[PDB]
């Protein structure tokens, strides 16, 4: 539920950490881009779309901490929404 | 070799006989005052405790010994559950004498265990006992514990006024349990409870034992409840007007005059017509004289202001009248009493229809004088030491009557033994040395007197000798001439102690007459039986050398201004080749040698600047280059502000790193940096940036309080200066040979008034040290304490004070500032970690935690200072100065992951 507890005599350097809000604003994400972030050794995995990469880091420049955007997206791009409106076509797009 | 001794006392107490045991046990005592850290204070403690649980009852009375001895150590006890149940574990017992023990135990250790409840109900339950031993010890522990805790009070009231108006428990039961009711001021319904039952007693038992024991309790209740305070002053004037025994009336003066010491605003205007009135119509003596000295005491303080306050003629007032058939009485001691309420009444609050009084004050003064000088009792030796004290206020307060006051003691400095003759010379020092200008008017004097000298007696003849000499310096303000020196000189080759002549050549070194303080300091170098004493006195005679050297000075010449002060420099320099030579490591004499070098770098800043000014009469005006400062003089005396700053720099690092010394001393330190701070003021208004000064000297140039006639000299040199400063503004060019002769001026006024070498300098009365024990792993000497170079590392200092005597005579610590410091002693270096933090000693011990971050990857060199805070709230920077070595290593997993990264 919280680092407050049974994270802080269970943690295991390395690891894997799934973070609060990708907002870099607000959660447990804030503590672990501070602490950690420090090395060049360490890498954050950037993962989900609607939040900018960039605008997300600009608090935290100047910053050694690796950084690769890889965003996951589901959403159906631009060649497949021309298929889907061929498939069913209206009489007006909005 | 801390806990060495530990094991070496408890090796002591594993004995089965009961001699080493109590050995061991009353030899901790002096354990716990070589090492009082609470380390070995709480390991001590825990085996005086299981050394108690079991014994044959007479260890038990010297470990309660111990435990009487040792309160101060109680609070640093850090298992204290294990040390409560351990002594608590006899209580079960059923040996009564053991039990009373073990109570007594309790009652003493009552400050560091104020709420445990086992411990109320065993006194509970062992008070209302029947082993009279037990019942004691009960009363004793109910009243130590009634002294902090609540709850307790409040259930021990109960009970306390149930076995006292019981009617058992006999009268000497009673009278221990009344100060069970004296301890007993926790809570306000629970003060009136005690009050009333209190008055029961008092009107119930009316007899000459438990009237006492009760107006003590009853006095100790209202000093320390203070809600009616007044109503129990009104209850004793009563009980000391309307009751004929005797022993109750010196209570109530003893206990007036504890409520007058504690309480004197509370005195109201008919309490004081009570007292007065009865003490008229009293026909004993001793009760008189108790009466007037409670008036005595309560006329030194504000009581006085209140009693003489607008909205009755004063004359027609009772103190006054009283005061004066007690001032004509023919008993010493109530004349002392009555003078020193007239000397009060005079000194305190200026109405116009009291100033005849004045005139009664004075002759009442010379009248008890000469019915005490021709006595040589002890007693008769207390009333000098009233008269004079009351000879000096009375001068004090009122100038102008201050001139017939000296006179009338010279008087009597005529005819009078030996003993008399001392302390009569003390008051004559101290009037003539914060007032001056009486002094003068002995004069020769005194040498006829001085000159009777040379035949009087041998056993109190030294320290008289002292005391003439003494207030002969004091009374030459201006200088002496040659024919004193000579008259002087004769008698102490006639007869001498030896050290009869130090002491009259350091009071001539501490006035600023140097040149017998030359001729005695070369007696003392022929005589002398040490190494660092003869070292000692020879610089003595070096810095009495220069200083009549200083004195060899002329206005507007600057010629011998500079000679002078050469001569000066190396009469200094010899003998501070000899203070470095008398330094010992025994006794470190640092305030002497830091006070001459200062004095010896102030006179060569002097003289760097006379020859500075002398440099615009031996340079051009600048060069050919130069045709908005132009010449080598402009940065001249821009060094000649470093090194001026630097100095007045100097003195105050000087001025707080004492902390031992008296008013006096300080004082003339700061007279010492207000002088530096004169010249670089002077010199930056006159020729460097005249443009921002605009002041003009816009405070107070008067008024001054003026405790010594050095002091005086010095404020009129300092507004002279100021005065010079002033007109000389801004009319002239920058340069300006007006200026530079105003700084000659300067220099010369400066050097004019001499030098006096205080009280600090020859002895020291309040010694006062830090210890700082740091305990990270405190190490050995170039060992480093290891630290990993991912954790800080907790330095832990703790420390303890010590006093040399008289704990705090001049000044009290109030807290004490730890500062640390890093420093990377491998080669900012580690301003990273300067940390600070303020200490309240509890009793004497200082604890704090200090983190220190140590992270590049170097050895770092802590340092620890102490700074004492005052009750006032100067700083001051005494302590150790502490230093420990650190080492930083690293973890080879880390290591390993930075080389990858």
């Amino acid at each position: 539920p919280s680092i407050h507890g049974d994270f802080s005599n269970d943690f295991r350097q390395p690891c894997v950490v799934f973070t609060g809000h990708p907002s870099l604003r607000f959660g447990d994400v804030v503590h672990f881009m501070e602490l950690w972030g420090k090395s060049s050794l360490n890498t954050v995995i950037f993962t989900e779309p609607d939040f900018s990469y960039l605008e997300a880091l600009a608090p935290y420049q100047p910053l050694a901490m690796k950084c690769i955007y890889c965003p996951i997206d589901t959403r159906l791009n631009f060649i497949q929404v021309s298929k889907l409106l061929k498939e069913v076509q209206p009489l007006h797009v909005v | 070799d801390a806990n060495s001794a530990l094991m070496e006392l408890d090796k002591g107490l594993r004995s089965g006989k009961l001699g080493e045991q109590c050995e061991a046990v009353v030899r901790f005592p002096r354990l716990f005052q070589k090492y009082p850290f609470p380390i070995l204070i709480n390991s001590a403690f825990l085996k005086l405790a299981d050394v108690f649980r079991v014994g044959n009852n007479f260890l038990r009375l010297c470990v309660l010994k111990v435990t009487q001895q040792s309160e101060k150590h109680l609070e640093k006890i850090l298992n204290v559950d294990e040390f409560v149940k351990r002594i608590f574990s006899v209580i079960h017992s059923n040996d009564p004498v053991a039990r009373a023990i073990t109570l007594r135990m309790l009652g003493s250790l009552a400050s560091i265990i104020p709420e445990r409840k086992n411990a109320h109900h065993s006194i509970r339950q062992s008070l209302d006992s029947h082993d009279n031993v037990e019942v004691e010890a009960a009363v004793f522990a109910a009243a130590n514990f009634s002294a902090q805790s609540k709850d307790f009070a409040v259930g021990i009231c109960n009970k306390i006024s149930e076995m006292i108006q019981g009617l058992a428990t006999p009268v000497d039961l009673k009278l221990k349990l009344i100060p069970i009711l004296q301890h007993m001021h926790h809570d306000a319904i629970l003060a009136s409870s005690a009050r009333q039952l209190l008055q029961q007693l008092v009107t119930s038992y009316p007899s000459t034992k438990m009237v006492i024991v009760s107006l003590h309790t009853f006095t100790l209740l209202a000093a320390s409840s203070l809600v009616d305070t007044p109503k129990q002053i009104q209850l004793l004037l009563q009980y000391l007007k309307n009751d004929p025994r005797k022993a109750v009336k010196r209570l109530a003066i003893q206990d007036l005059k504890l409520l007058a010491n504690k309480t004197p605003h509370t005195w109201s205007r008919e309490n004081i017509q009570a007292l007065c009135e009865c003490a008229l119509q009293t026909p004993y003596d001793s009760l008189k004289l108790g009466m007037l000295s409670v008036l005595s005491t309560l006329s030194g303080t504000i009581a006085i202001k209140h009693y003489f306050s607008i909205v009755s003629s004063p004359r027609s007032s009772d103190l006054v009248k009283l005061a004066q058939e007690c001032c004509y009485h023919n008993n010493r001691g109530i004349a002392a009493h009555g003078v020193r309420v007239l000397t009060n009444i005079t000194v305190s609050c200026q109405e116009k229809d009291l100033l005849a009084l004045e005139q009664d004050a004075v002759f009442g003064l010379e009248s008890l004088l000469v019915l005490c000088s021709q006595d040589d009792s002890p007693g008769a030796q207390a009333t000098l030491k009233i008269a004079l004290n009351c000879m000096v206020k009375l001068a004090k307060g009122r100038p102008h009557l201050s001139q017939s006051v000296v006179e009338t003691l010279l008087t009597q400095l005529h005819s009078a033994q030996d003993a008399a003759r001392i302390l009569m010379c003390h008051c004559l020092a101290a009037i003539a040395m914060q007032l001056p200008v009486l002094g003068d008017g002995m004069l020769g004097d005194l040498m006829e007197l001085y000159k009777v000298i040379g035949r009087s007696a041998t056993d109190k003849q030294q320290e008289l000798l002292v005391s003439l000499a003494t207030v002969i310096f004091v009374a030459s303000q201006k200088a002496l001439s040659v024919e004193s020196k000579a008259v002087i000189k004769q008698q102490l080759e006639s007869v001498s102690n030896g050290w009869t002549v130090y002491r009259i050549a350091r009071q001539a070194s501490r006035m600023g007459n140097h040149d017998m303080a030359k001729e005695l300091y070369q007696s003392l170098l022929t005589q002398v039986a040490s190494e660092h004493f003869y070292f000692w006195l020879n610089s003595l005679k070096e810095f009495s050398h220069a200083e009549q050297c200083l004195t060899g000075l002329q206005e507007e010449n600057y010629s011998s201004a500079l000679s002078c002060i050469a001569e000066s420099l190396k009469f200094y320099h010899k003998g501070i080749a000899s203070l470095t030579a008398a330094s010992t490591p025994l006794n470190p004499l640092s305030f002497q040698c830091e006070f001459v070098k200062l004095r010896i770098d102030l006179l060569q800043a002097f003289s760097q600047l006379i020859c500075t000014c002398n440099s615009l009469k031996t340079s051009p005006p600048p060069a050919i280059a130069t045709t908005q400062r132009c010449g080598r003089i402009s940065n001249q005396m821009k060094q000649s502000m470093e090194e001026f700053r630097s100095l007045a720099s100097r003195y105050g690092d000087l001025y707080q790193a004492s902390f031992d010394a008296d008013s006096a001393t300080l004082r003339n330190v700061e007279l010492q940096q207000q002088s530096c701070l004169l010249i670089s003021h002077a010199i930056e208004a006159l020729i460097l940036d005249p443009e921002s000064a605009s002041f003009q000297e816009y405070g107070s140039t008067g008024t001054a309080h003026a405790d010594s006639e050095y002091e005086r000299r010095m404020m009129s040199v300092y507004n002279h200066v100021l005065e010079e400063v002033e007109s000389l503004n801004r009319k002239y060019t920058p340069v300006s040979y007006m200026h530079t002769a105003c700084l000659c001026n300067a220099i010369i006024a400066l050097l004019k008034v001499p030098l006096s070498f205080q009280r600090y300098f020859f002895q020291k009365l309040q010694s006062t040290s830090i210890k700082l024990a740091l305990s990270p792993s405190p190490r050995n000497p170039a060992e480093p304490i290891a630290v990993q170079n991912n954790q800080q590392l907790a330095l832990k200092v703790e420390g303890v004070v010590q006093h040399g005597s008289k704990p705090g005579l001049f000044r009290k610590i109030q807290s004490v500032c730890l500062n640390v410091s890093s420093t990377l002693q491998s080669k900012i270096d580690n301003m990273t970690n300067e940390m600070e933090q303020r200490v309240e000693p509890h009793n004497d011990y200082f604890s704090t935690q200090f983190l220190l971050n140590f992270a590049i990857l170097g050895t770092h060199n802590i340092t620890v200072e102490s700074s004492v805070k005052d009750a006032n709230g100067i700083v001051w920077k005494t302590g150790p100065r502490t230093t420990i070595f650190v080492k930083s290593l690293e973890d080879p997993y880390s290591q390993q992951i930075r080389l990858q990264q």
